[PDB]
């Protein structure tokens, strides 16, 4: 194969609008560098240098060879390494190498740079060896100031990638300092920014491996120095890169910190905080950030470790003097444009002002609220909003004395602001007042501020859809805090509250999302609703069936993809509420149980259903379990859901169709015969499946238990097939030896209990049914007795010892008087009475074990 | 034929729900099996905007190593990405700064989007606060919900806001 042929591969992998000539293509390129390698690195390496191939070919030439030299995966590296040394000849090696140093001075930058990750690659395998020992020279030489441009960055980015590649070091010499050849880069003598980029990026990517460096004072100084120079640029990428530094260096070498904080680099980071250059101001609130997220986490190791050498400086802490005014100033460059989402330098502010309040706790507070004091009254609403940030931003870190405090003297004003002209300051404000409810509750007193807080949540759903969704979420908060009180103020509030959020939850669009938070808020309203707001439950239910009918009865046939999606949003969103209202008050929706089975049955037969399926069925089964006997109207056409459901054995969903199973057996009691027939045979199908995950099995196993304890007389056809699952499922061993492999035999074991004590209590006036079995069931709580993972769990020797004391209870006669003398089962029965191990309900049938086994031996 | 149109790159690890997410957006289906994609799958999604049609000619690629293919081969030319992580797997998000790294070394300055898939479920485990991700020019974060359509569209409405230039861009009603 030639350069050319090779090189039509690569760019027909990539660039062919036919994407099975670019599959075809792509499987060829494998199969080369598999049988193969030799020649398909040496053509690789001929296509990054050949000027007639199409820059994109020449690239994927580097990037493919590169991803058949280094890998994710630690076993594949070992195998690419061991490829490329072994099978590729010295002369090959040496081919390869000398056109990726030539691809690397290349004028076009992207061929540059893919080769530099090409010799990362390279390098990653043979310097551990000591091979290429040409190479840390040739970067070196490459990076003297007076080498082209080009040649100079390609270089820096080389020696980058090589750095943050080599192993957690230990291969590191000495001729050709790394670190000056880097910091030489990034000094202001560099007439290149992309050079200084190039350096200053370099050494970031270089900054473990240079670890030895860093811990030499003189070698330290000097890259301080220049990096520091760095951040003074005229370029603002220089400076961005230079502070990148900065906070990587502080990360990583913190110990070293102090003399430098000291000499020149906080008045440098405090004067830069002020610029009125947002980017410029961003990168030093990062620093920042660095700082006081570094000193929350050594503070956290010193407490796990007191004895430790590691010492905070407590920079964080010293500064609040300079830097908490300063990021209070930065608030107010918030953006006009209520559409943009982005991050700003006023949202990086209020980021790390929350990382001081964290961190300094009780020190933030002074300079936060001098601040809130001046600014929530200003004329300008940037002052207004920028105060309810500070406030909400130091609802953490402070203590609950302190916080409450403040709360009761700022409340009225912060919540006379939600009348604002500015959207921009309600919206914060309706935030504001979420934080105040998420962290410090109580602080709302019940008389004087929870009326008002209820009030400004109710203004701001009927406002901007921005200050809406937070209002839905100020709401969550409030209710989740405050319904746990014991006297409990909220649900005095909650008719008002609910009648606002199903206002919200009828808005015609979910622009930013005020229409899905008005449906969350709903959910939580019915989580935590009690007896006595039983009614506002009612409504949510009545609203919400109402809403889903609509979105049923909409023309499918003129929806486009966009409508539709929405239309499918809002029914996840009205199923939330739906699931919660059955799961809390079953009882407010069995009045018109029959139309919202009318709606599920609807959703799950348009095709487009998978979205929202299991929910569906989920809730369903949920009603079923509330509806009881009442729910037997629906089971007919419920019935080809459920065992699809049984039969996704994979699913979680199967599970709960179990479940089910089991729930319907127990309300329908007797009249569960009428289904038994069907439900035993798809039972027995899905426990010997091959595919059926693990929790399925002890799932079956106990459910064969309900049914037989609800069904009598009726189970005794399956009898003999479900003994004979018990028996085999009772002898088999854990899978191996893990702790996961036993606790899932002994969840098998513990669910073959759950079918014996099932079928004996359902077999109590029908004891020669049982007869045969007995011999099969003391071998299982003769297990019981041997293992303590099984024995010494309360619950399970009390139905053990019961086992023992109801079998001897149905057979009066002597028939099986044989068991009761037994060495084994005395000794347990007397065990289960014994100590302090078990619990008084557990002795007490111990006892009554005890007495039936005596009667049983003078018989 | 020419049109309007950039070359998006959907990566992250196996399992986030790259694929699914793409499918939901191509034609409204919601798929519930993971089978994995074999290196990649190349699918146009067309928005339609106050500026006509966008289109985004999404590269949905492979997270499981074992079925990489071509890797970051296939973001040559790419003119902005997708990283997909998984709220609910806190390994897929400590991958995501690595997924990072591989598309700007060979895309230097694109607009990328990181999505927190899978909001829906009940318990996080990567809270939507401790994102930093987003805090850079040509970078931003959404929680995502591939089954519950969570922010459907604002990954795309914000891709083609920065690749027109048009802060004020809005998906219309065609
Ligand atoms: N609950 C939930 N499941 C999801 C979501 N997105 C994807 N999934 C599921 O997670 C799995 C992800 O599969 P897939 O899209 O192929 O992952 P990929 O390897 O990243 O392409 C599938 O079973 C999806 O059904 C989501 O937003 N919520
Ligand atoms: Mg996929």
């Amino acid at each position: 194969m030639s350069t050319a042929e090779f090189a039509q591969l690569l760019e027909n992998s990539i660039l062919s609008p036919d994407q099975n000539i670019r599959l075809t293509s792509e499987t060829q390129l494998k199969k080369l560098s598999n049988d193969n390698f030799l020649q398909f690195a040496g053509l690789s390496s001929q296509v990054l240098i050949d000027e007639n191939t199409k820059l994109e070919g020449r690239i994927l030439a580097a990037l493919t060879l590169k991803n058949e030299l280094v890998s994710k995966d630690s076993v594949k590296t070992q195998q690419f390494a061991q490829r490329w040394i072994t099978q590729v000849s010295p002369e090959a090696k040496n081919q390869i190498k000398t056109n990726a140093l030539t691809a690397l001075v290349s004028i076009e930058p992207r061929i540059a740079n893919a080769a530099a990750q090409l010799i990362a690659a390279i390098a990653d395998i043979e310097l551990p060896h000591g091979a290429w020992p040409e190479l840390m020279k040739i970067m070196v030489d490459n990076t003297g100031a007076e080498q082209p441009e080009n040649v100079k960055r390609a270089s820096l980015l080389a020696l980058g990638y090589m750095c943050e590649s080599a192993d957690p070091q230990s291969q590191v010499s000495s001729s050709n300092n790394i670190l000056i050849a880097i910091v030489q880069g990034a000094q202001s003598t560099e007439t290149s920014k992309a050079v200084r980029l190039a350096a200053l990026n370099a050494l970031a990517d270089s900054l473990i491996f240079i670890k030895n460096n860093m811990e030499r004072e003189g070698e330290r100084n000097y890259l301080m120095q220049v990096v520091c120079e760095a951040t003074q640029a005229e370029d603002i990428e220089v400076q961005a890169a230079a502070f990148g530094c900065l906070c990587k260096i502080m990360s990583k070498y913190y110990t070293f910190m102090k003399p430098y904080m000291e000499q020149a680099l906080y008045a440098l980071t405090i004067a830069t905080m002020k610029s009125p250059n947002d980017k410029v101001a961003s990168m030093t609130v990062e620093f920042w950030s660095t700082i006081c997220e570094e000193e929350i986490d050594i503070a956290y190791e010193l407490a796990q470790f007191p004895q430790s050498p590691l010492q905070s400086y407590n920079f964080a802490l010293s500064s609040i003097k300079d830097v908490v005014p300063n990021l209070l100033n930065l608030l107010t460059r918030q953006n006009e444009d209520p559409e943009d989402d982005d991050w700003n330098v006023s949202m990086s502010a209020g980021a790390c002002l929350q990382l001081f309040a964290q961190n300094c706790g009780n020190h933030i507070l002074e300079p936060v609220l001098e601040f809130v004091e001046q600014n929530i009254t200003a004329d300008n609403w940037r002052n207004r909003e920028a105060a309810v940030m500070a406030f909400g931003s130091i609802m953490d870190g402070p203590d609950k004395v302190q916080r409450t405090y403040y709360v009761h003297q700022a409340l009225p004003s912060i919540l006379n602001l939600m009348n604002d002209q500015s959207l921009q300051v309600k919206e914060t404000t309706a935030w504001c007042i979420g934080r105040i409810a998420d962290s410090v509750a109580e602080s709302i007193d019940p008389q004087q501020h929870l009326p008002g807080v209820v009030q400004a949540c109710l203004i701001g759903l009927q406002d901007h859809p921005k200050v809406a969704t937070n209002c839905s979420w100020t709401i969550i908060n409030l209710v989740e805090q405050l319904a746990e009180a014991t006297p409990s103020p909220i649900y005095n509030f909650y008719p008002a509250l609910v009648d606002g959020l199903i206002g919200a939850a009828n808005r015609i669009d979910n622009e930013f999302n005020a229409r899905a938070s008005a449906f969350s808020a709903l959910t939580t309203m019915v989580e935590y609703a009690t007896d006595t707001v039983a009614e506002t439950s009612a409504s949510i239910s009545t609203f919400v069936m109402d809403k889903l009918g609509q979105t049923m009865s909409v023309d499918e046939n003129q929806l486009t993809l966009e409508d539709a999606q929405s239309l499918q949003e809002l029914q996840s969103n009205i199923l939330t509420v739906l699931a919660a209202v059955i799961r809390k008050s079953p009882s407010s929706v069995e009045p018109v149980a029959d139309m919202l089975m009318g709606l599920f049955f609807r959703l799950l037969e348009k095709k487009d259903s998978a979205f929202i399926e299991d929910d569906v069925f989920y809730a369903i089964s949920a009603l079923a379990a509330s509806l009881g006997k009442g729910f037997e109207k629906y089971l007919e056409t419920f019935s080809p859901y459920l065992l699809k459901a049984l039969n996704q054995v994979d699913s979680p969903v199967s599970i709960t169709a179990v479940g089910f199973i089991a729930d319907i057996s127990n309300s329908l009691e007797e009249d569960f015969r009428r289904y038994s027939d069907a439900m035993m045979n798809v039972l027995a199908q899905m426990i010997s499946n091959p595919n059926a995950r693990r929790e399925l099995k002890p799932a079956v196993l106990s459910v064969f238990g309900d049914i037989a304890s609800n069904i009598g007389a009726d189970f005794i056809p399956y009898l003999n097939d479900i003994m004979a699952l018990c028996v085999a499922a009772q002898n088999t061993k854990p899978e191996n030896g893990t702790l996961e492999a036993l606790d899932y035999q002994i969840k098998v074991l513990e669910a073959v209990l759950d079918a014996y004590v099932g079928i004996v209590a359902g077999l109590h006036d029908k004891p020669e049914a049982l007869f045969p079995y007995v011999g099969t069931i003391f071998q299982f709580i003769a297990q019981v007795a041997e293992d303590p993972q099984l024995y010494s769990e309360d619950a399970t020797s009390r139905a053990a010892v019961g086992l023992i004391g109801d079998i001897a209870a149905m057979f009066p006669d002597g028939s099986i008087k044989q068991f009761y003398g037994q060495d084994w089962v005395i000794d347990y029965i007397k065990r289960t009475r014994s100590g302090q191990l078990f619990s008084q309900a557990t002795k007490d049938t111990a006892r009554w074990a005890r007495e039936q086994q005596k009667r049983q031996l003078s018989l | 034929e020419p049109q309007v149109q950039f070359k998006l790159v959907l990566v992250g690890d196996g399992g986030t729900g790259k694929t699914t997410f793409v499918k939901r957006h191509l034609t409204g289906e919601f798929e519930k099996k993971y089978v994995a994609t074999l290196g990649v799958e190349v699918h146009p999604l067309v928005f339609h905007t106050n500026r006509g049609p966008i289109k985004f000619n999404v590269w949905d690629t492979a997270g499981q190593e074992k079925f990489g293919g071509l890797r970051d081969g296939y973001y040559i030319q790419a003119q902005c990405a997708i990283i997909m992580f998984d709220v609910t797997s806190r390994v897929t998000y400590k991958n995501v700064p690595n997924w990072h790294r591989d598309l700007v070394r060979v895309c230097e300055n694109i607009p990328i989007v990181l999505c927190g898939n899978k909001v829906d479920i009940k318990d996080r485990k990567v809270k939507a606060k401790s994102i930093v991700f987003h805090r850079k020019k040509n970078l931003q974060y959404y929680d995502i919900s591939a089954k519950s359509n969570y922010n459907f569209e604002k990954p795309f409405l914000w891709l083609a806001r920065k690749l027109i230039g048009d802060p004020n861009l809005e998906f219309v009603a065609m």
